[PDB]
RNA sequence: UAAGGAGCGAAGGAGGGCUAGAUUAUUGAGCAGCGAGAGGUGAAAUUUGAUGACCUGCUUAGGAGUAACAGAGGCGAAAGCGCUAGUCAAGAACGAAUCCGAUGAUCAAGGACGUAGGCUGGAGGAUCGAAGACGAUUAGAGACCGUAGUAGUUCCAGCAGUAAACGAUGCCUACGCUGUUGUGGUUAUGAGCACGGCAGAAGAGAAAUCUAGUAGGGCUUUGGGGAGAGUACGCGCGCAAGCGAUAAAUUUAAAGGAAAUUGACGGAAGAACACCACAAGGAGUGGAGUGUGCGGCUUAAUUUGACUCAACGCGGGACAGC
């Protein structure tokens, strides 16, 4: 019946935390925002698939209030000269949005890769543990 | 104090494609048309070719970018601002045992806009042949690259943007390159990789 | 996680509140979110160690996810009365007894604490019992000590 | 005594090579010596493809993949168990490993 | 609410999970084309009938 | 001349100097949206945020770098060299009926180059980070880990002269088994020439292994049981830091000397196995009173062995006398 009213959803997924943030198609207006660390207590759980899932539900609720129906997803890790694998939690944000009623448009990996780069932290020997 | 209540939606419109209207954007309500211009003009968005055309599901690998230019009532009108291939396509294309050929060139539209174009091609391993790799010799790569630049100059230099956009849609430059350069060596995956707007002329 | 243990209420005729640093507590695992099946006694005199040789007052393994949970008591006492009783630190209209430091768990509830009262007349009332959040005693000189709305 | 004929690295007929940085600890390691690993991972997990089939607006959809090449120093490769210690006759066997997902 | 699908087990594959508690199984639904892969935890015999809550959730590892 | 140098033809290469451009990325500022946390770890604290962080837009300013392709691939005397065009010299190899005719090999003294870190002067200053300062951990950490931070890290003109500068294998020139795979030219399409990788064999060697086979070919460097010692005195270079070159007295039966064999050990890796292991299930012990053993204290004496499994109703140890 109804047309598909679309929003953008950005997802950042590092080793330490996950950040979820919905915007208009222009990226220049913000509709809702949450993080894993907002909902959980212990610092070691901010990357947890569970904390990501709790934080996604709050964002899904506010979007349903503002009257949105469909979503495009752009997802990333940290990149630059650092790690460029998508962290834990990133792939549970997406599955949660699908259990909520939302129709999924398109998914894209938008991690910032460098053609060559500045020097990384850690010294010539690296972390010793 | 629910600021969200106090916002005006406007519809985004585009040209030289089969689909005219693509979505809508918010702003806080304002008294003066001069303010609304200064708030909306300068914004940008991107759309996949598969969303703004009726087409084979294969053509999803390309994105177009548009910049807000003008306001009329409910509608914001937006103009061409570049082209880009999707990350999955770029990363999936590169393979071990083959050579990449790459180029950068600058061109000028009749309208006066200056564009910068990035191009890619890959070598191909012939059939009925048993060597593991099909690398291209360094001097031969310079022959291909020299040819690519005259093809881009012939196709796009001194044209209108209405003409350029349809050439990009139909992928004519890739097709021409594969035809023309076959005499030097066999090639595959010939594509325009990115188009970037460098200078726009001071106009009213 | 850090939790402050306050003693709250309306205090009359009371010089100091002293608290046994022994807490029956309900704990929840921060890994699997399951509550521990029984309350655990957290005591300041209980000596345990983390797997990194840090002193803690409680070491408990989660029965479900096998994760280690640790709690340390920091007494907030300003002094020891008779070398035995931790005098809770007076803060405006309440008393700060201790700070509980949880690792790998949340403290969901403190059930009870053994409380002792020093009156303004220097009389000790050991192991005071609250009836419906009220406690009151009178001395042989008709001085009243009371705690009302105990929390 | 000399443990390996190739000194544990792939350099021959050269003086010097570019360095790269270890994924796990950021140590510098020469490119011709570093342990290499290839990954091709779907953006969407296998346990969600049955929901994707009812969530998507398109008639059919192909999930996007993500591609990586990772580099490791000797200590990290041994500790993460990408490689293991082997007997004096096994050391000589050379075979290509699988691409991970 | 009491939605349910009845499915017939055609094969068992692997003892699975910490301590080997589960069994990977292939199940065909009784009134649909669908055939799934699932983990089940009790003792199971081939040709058993099992009641599922979802016809879609799957154990792709097979 | 299957000795050298000069020259011709077509072609190949991250070899070098210069000129003009480039896609991203990391920081910093401006402005806009949003309204509570971000960062970091094995786990946390220093630390930063309502003077609006984080994240998402648009603008800008700088200084480094050239990902993936990318290899037992290429080039260079070695040290070393990876974006694109244009420009300037010289070199290596190959093809062939070009020219001159012993012009050659190796080398004390003498001369030129030499990663990085360092020093003298100018330019500049993104990222990283000796020193210095904190937060944790520990008996103590001055260290490892985290926050922050300076000299340096980049460029031009020079000084310096060391590296596990290593394939730990000097340079010319010989004689020498097979199969396979590369790179660049040429081809009667059969093959060759230059530069490589790999796998056997035969010989060799204390073995491990083989740049190590055969041998009165030529020339230079260089060692003579451990220590003291690459140290003292003198001398030469250098702005300094230092470097080059190099002794005695004294002490001692071997030397963490070399490779290979068997054990013991490890805080390794890989397969197996078991309700005196676990997982899924039963009954308890740990709390009370009493019975009994062990430590501690007392006493005239409270006699004594045994201490992870594998000490503690154990010593056939239920003692009024025995
Ligand atoms: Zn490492």
């Amino acid at each position: 019946e109804q047309r598909l009213n679309f929003a953008l959803l950005f997802i950042k997924a590092t080793k330490n935390d996950t950040i979820i943030h919905a915007t208009d198609l222009t990226g220049a207006e913000t509709l809702a925002k949450s993080s894993g660390g907002s909902k959980v207590k212990a610092h070691r759980d901010e990357r947890d698939p569970y904390a990501a899932m709790l934080a996604t539900q709050d964002v899904a609720a506010v979007l349903k209030e503002k009257g949105y129906n469909a979503v495009h997803i752009k997802i990333r890790g940290k990149g630059g000269n650092q790690s460029k694998i998508i962290g834990p939690g990133g792939s549970t944000v997406i599955r949660t949005m699908m259990r909520s009623e939302f129709k999924l448009g398109r998914v894209e990996d938008v991690t910032p890769v460098a053609t060559d780069s500045t020097r990384k932290k850690g010294g010539r020997r690296g972390r010793r543990l | 104090k629910d600021s969200f209540l106090k916002k005006e939606k406007y519809n985004l419109r585009i040209e030289n494609f089969p689909v005219r209207e693509v979505g809508a954007t918010l702003v806080n309500k304002q008294s003066t048309v001069a303010a609304l211009e200064k708030k909306l003009v300068g914004r940008v968005f991107e759309a996949n070719q598969g969303d703004i055309t009726t087409s084979d599901s294969a053509n999803c690998y390309r994105k177009f970018s548009f910049k807000i230019d003008s306001l009329a009532g409910t509608n914001a009108h937006a103009i061409f601002n570049g082209m880009c291939l999707t990350s999955e396509k770029i990363k999936g294309m590169v393979k071990r045992g083959l050579t990449l050929i790459e180029g950068v060139k600058d061109v000028v539209t009749k309208e006066g806009i200056t564009l910068r174009i990035l191009t890619i091609a890959q070598s191909k391993k012939e059939k009925n042949s048993t060597k593991k790799t099909a690398y291209a010799k360094t001097s031969v790569v310079k022959e291909v690259r020299k040819n690519i630049f005259r093809i881009v100059d012939n196709e796009l230099n001194g044209k209108d943007i209405e003409q350029i956009v349809k050439k990009l849609q139909m992928e004519t430059v890739g097709k021409e390159i594969e035809k023309e350069c076959q005499k030097i060596i066999p090639l595959q995956n010939c594509h325009v990789l990115k188009v970037k707007v460098v200078k726009r002329p001071v106009k009213e | 996680m850090k939790y402050n243990v306050y003693i709250e209420g309306t205090f009359s005729g009371i010089q100091s509140i002293m608290v046994e640093q022994v807490y029956p507590i309900t704990i929840k695992c921060s890994g699997c979110n399951l509550v521990h099946k029984k309350d655990v006694i957290l005591s300041i005199d209980s000596i345990n160690y983390t797997d990194k040789d840090e002193k803690v007052n409680l070491k408990v393994k989660c029965a479900s996810c096998t994760r280690q949970m640790y709690i340390l008591i920091k007494s907030m006492a300003t002094e020891l009365y008779e070398e035995k009783f931790y005098c809770a630190k007076k803060e405006d209209n309440r008393y700060l007894a201790s700070q509980l430091q949880g690792r790998g768990c949340y403290i969901e509830k403190i059930k009870d604490a053994n409380i002792h009262v020093l009156s303004e007349k220097g009389r000790i009332y050991p192991d005071i019992v609250f009836d419906e959040g009220y406690w009151r005693e009178e001395d042989n000189m008709n001085n009243t000590s009371s705690i009302e709305d105990f929390n | 005594t000399k443990k390996r004929s190739n000194n544990g690295r792939s350099k021959k007929n050269r003086g010097h090579t570019r360095c790269v940085r270890c994924e796990h600890c950021s140590a510098m390691v020469p490119n011709d010596k570093a342990i290499k690993k290839f990954v091709v991972r779907s953006v969407i997990d296998a346990a969600s493809l049955d929901d994707l089939k009812i969530a998507t607006i398109y008639e059919e959809y192909e999930v996007p993949k993500s591609y990586y090449k990772l580099n490791y120093c000797v200590s990290c490769a041994v500790h993460i168990k990408l490689v293991r210690v082997r007997s004096r006759w096994e050391r000589k066997i050379r075979k290509e490993q699988r691409v991970s997902a | 609410s009491e939605e349910v699908y009845i499915g017939e087990v055609l094969q068992t594959l692997e003892k699975t999970g910490p301590g080997g508690g589960l069994t990977m199984c292939q199940v065909q639904l009784k009134d649909q084309k669908r055939t799934l892969y699932r983990a089940i935890m009790g003792p199971i015999a081939v040709g058993d009938l099992v009641a599922l809550l979802d016809c879609e959730r799957e154990h792709r590892r097979g």
